[PDB]
């Protein structure tokens, strides 16, 4: 009813999705409190270089130049992880929550099997090329001018590169997760 | 002379740049380690194959064990638990 | 077998003997009690005691 | 948070 | 005429420096040497052979 129904594949599936879960709601929280960019005006024995900008034009900056510059992507990963890993949850226990389902079954089951390989295969597309996106560092040109009378900011973000490394990590799990279901399905299309 | 903002700037990057990363993440990657072993020591009987044979071993082992009769034969119900007994031995074997 | 005279139990399968192995690191005693179950004569007698 | 500066006015800051 | 950032930077120094090891672990020290001593008192029960 809750343990004989789980095969060691989708046990396999069920903790790679808890271990993910926890990744996903660890970068959402370290978000919310050290997700915080910090910029400067870029262009200009040594001296300092007082900007004679006062607290509140420098947080007025930060927030400008973290919209425009930090992409969306960069921004939201923690909340891509964390819905996709609810997703994936919902989706895993959606075999037991509908009421009908407490043939069809069979065919049910394939295509919650196939709509995880499709998962994993658009999420592998697409954070290939979105990993690299993300930068410590980042460069704004925004007319901020007549409010600071800079136009030319360099910023960076505090969790961009340790995001990135656990990033990284979080693309191998994917593959994994992909590869297990790649076995369920070679056994619904090796022996029928 | 250096504001406020600039010694924060200033901050984030000599940590991300100048520290070494094992300093950075000697704490997670002990964790991680830790998290190995003790999920390379459940998995001996997380694994449901040789589960099965394992908890079916403690039982006929406390049954036997629990058997007055065999006491007794080293000097009743347990004429049933032989047949168990057997088939375990067999089918482990 | 040299203890309560009994010849039957000669030996056991890899599994078994070092699953019994582990057993005597845990509780010699246990593994004593154990054996006593794969004694054909034991079986016989048990049996007649139930007829 | 609104957070608000006054807008109408090599360069240096726009201490107000 | 210093600003805020050099004293913490000289605290954390002064810290490290000169303050002695015994102030710095003290606590963490007594969390050890209990740890150690409520363990091997438990060992008696803890450990199976004899339990």
């Amino acid at each position: 009813a809750f343990r004989v129904l789980k095969p060691w594949w989708d046990v396999f599936t069920d903790y790679l999705s808890v271990a993910m879960l926890m990744i996903g709601v660890f970068g959402c929280t370290l978000q919310v409190m050290q997700d915080k960019i910090i910029c400067l005006p870029k262009r200009v024995e040594m001296k300092g270089l007082k900007t004679d900008l006062d607290l509140q034009q420098y947080s007025f900056i930060n927030q400008m130049c973290y919209e425009r510059a930090l992409h969306w992507y960069a921004k939201y990963f923690p909340y891509l992880v964390l819905i996709h890993t609810l997703v994936f949850m919902l989706c895993s226990n959606f075999w037991f929550k509908f009421p009908g389902s407490s043939d069809i079954l069979y065919a049910m089951y394939v295509r919650q099997t196939v709509l995880k390989v499709i998962k994993f295969l658009i999420i592998i597309a697409y954070n290939s090329a979105l990993v690299s996106k993300v930068q410590f560092t980042v460069d704004c040109n925004v007319d901020i001018q007549d409010m600071t009378g800079y136009k030319n900011f360099s910023c960076n973000h505090t969790m961009a590169h340790l995001f990135s490394k656990l990033s990284f990590c979080y693309l191998c799990f994917v593959s994994i997760y992909g590869l297990t279901c790649l076995y369920t399905l070679y056994w619904l299309f090796y022996r029928s | 002379d250096l504001d406020l903002q600039q010694y924060s700037f200033i901050n984030q990057m000599c940590y991300e740049r100048a520290l070494h990363w094992y300093a950075k993440y000697f704490p997670y990657l002990v964790l991680i380690h830790t998290l190995v072993f003790m999920l390379c020591s459940n998995f001996w009987f997380k694994f449901p194959g040789s589960s099965s044979k394992i908890e079916h071993f403690i039982s006929i082992l406390g049954k036997c064990f629990d058997s007055p009769w065999t006491t007794r034969a080293l000097s009743e119900q347990a004429k049933a638990l032989f047949e168990k007994v057997k088939k375990f031995r067999l089918h482990v074997e | 077998r040299q203890e309560t005279g009994i010849d039957d139990i000669p030996d056991v399968k890899n599994d078994f003997a070092f699953m019994l192995h582990m057993i005597d690191q845990y509780d010699p005693l246990y593994s004593k009690r154990f054996a006593v179950f794969l004694s054909e004569v034991s079986e016989n007698k048990l049996k007649q005691l139930n007829l």
